[PDB]
């Protein structure tokens, strides 16, 4: 299960 | 940072004449992934390889495995060829 | 035992022989799943994560994938104005997993990201703060410790999700995710001048071989190192230099949580 949190740098 | 690869050429098992073995030409320590292996034999490529998908360890430097299965036969040659970044380099596969 | 899931991202700048975005899931040191740019899914590379999940798994895992995608293409084009990079061949990379351990003991979590294979920026889980090396992460790290929601479930999943499906894939992959041992030839070699210690198919990579003469340690020795075979398993090639004639005993002993007793083996 990948992560699924992202956030612009 | 570019690190040129640290490239092995073997076999899966010990090498007998006529017995059907796996060429494998692995690449490790390299940066960027721009890399290109090439399995030959009598400096002509190998058709119908696999090559494992793209990954890295926790010093980021990249890793890259192509072989195929194969018959060695007595008075065949047989080697790797590699370009990374701009050069381009072949490594023998060493007998025992 | 311990057992670990976890995954591996690399951008690549548009350009020769590589997709622009590949990554790899592992559980311990088996990959099990694989996305690239070019096919846009998540396929499994294993055959008991293929029975094992449905539809809904795949799907998601898809779309998820579909997210990372164009995100760190646009980070090499972030940081390459940055750092007044102007173009070339460039890379961003990001490793996270979990580890779950029976041995004691406490869980444990990483999420690391790097540019052109240099550390960029990585997440301290208990101090809950990001932490970066380079001048060109600060404004990253300034955003991103501010941001909670992202803060709180990053470590969600590296501490509970993470975890949660590494439980269920050593259920559902236990017999394909067990050791295999090593299978050990110890022979005169290259004309009986070097003695060589060959370990090959065995799983998972970590082992430990050693030459001895005559009840002593050998130093001095050759070593490959560990490389993969074609099959998931793992080789490795220890040889020593050698007289045939010579009256000292040799042996070969190897150490493989596969064994599971100390492995002896003699000229």
């Amino acid at each position: 299960f990948a992560n699924f949190f992202i956030r612009g740098l | 940072a570019t690190s040129s690869p640290n490239v092995q050429v073997y076999t899966y098992k010990l090498i007998k004449e006529g017995e059907s073995n796996v060429l494998l030409c692995h690449a490790k320590d390299f940066s960027p992934p721009n890399i290109k292996l090439e399995l030959l034999e009598n400096g002509r490529i190998i058709p119908n390889t696999t090559q494992s998908d793209l990954s890295f360890e926790s010093d980021w430097s990249f890793k890259l495995t192509r072989y195929v299965e194969f018959t060695p036969q007595s008075g065949y040659k047989y080697s790797c060829m590699v370009t990374h970044n701009g050069d381009s380099k072949e490594i023998q596969l060493d007998r025992y | 035992g311990s057992h670990s899931l976890r995954y591996f991202f690399t951008w690549s700048t548009a350009g020769s022989g590589i997709p622009e975005f590949v990554a790899v899931g592992y559980v311990d040191d088996q990959q099990f799943v694989q996305y690239d740019s070019d096919r846009k899914e998540m396929i499994p590379r294993q055959r008991w994560v293929k029975e094992s999940e449905g539809p809904e798994y795949w799907e998601r895992e898809t779309q998820t994938l579909r997210g990372w995608e164009p995100w760190g293409k646009a980070n090499i084009d972030i940081l390459s104005k940055r750092t007044n990079q102007t173009g070339g061949i460039h890379t961003y990379q990001l490793m996270c997993g979990c580890e779950l351990r029976d041995d004691g003991s406490s869980n444990t979590g990483f999420v690391q990201h790097a540019w052109d294979s240099t550390d960029f920026i990585s997440l301290d889980k208990d101090k809950m703060v990001w932490v970066t090396p380079v001048t060109w992460g600060e404004i990253t790290k300034n955003k991103w410790d501010r941001d909670m929601a992202f803060n709180q479930g990053t470590k969600g999943y590296l501490e509970g999700i993470c975890i949660e499906w590494l439980q269920k894939y050593l259920k559902n992959g236990n017999v394909e995710l067990r050791p295999v041992k090593p299978s050990v030839t110890f022979t005169s070699v290259r004309g009986n001048k070097q003695l060589s210690c060959v370990a090959t198919g065995f799983y998972p990579h970590s082992i430990e071989v050693n030459l001895f003469r005559d009840s002593a340690k050998i130093d001095e020795t050759e070593s490959t190192g560990v490389r993969p075979n074609h099959d998931g398993s793992y080789q490795i090639h220890r040889s020593t230099e050698f007289d045939p004639n010579s009256q000292a005993k040799y042996s070969c002993v190897v150490d493989h949580d596969g064994l599971g007793q100390q492995l002896v083996v003699f000229y």
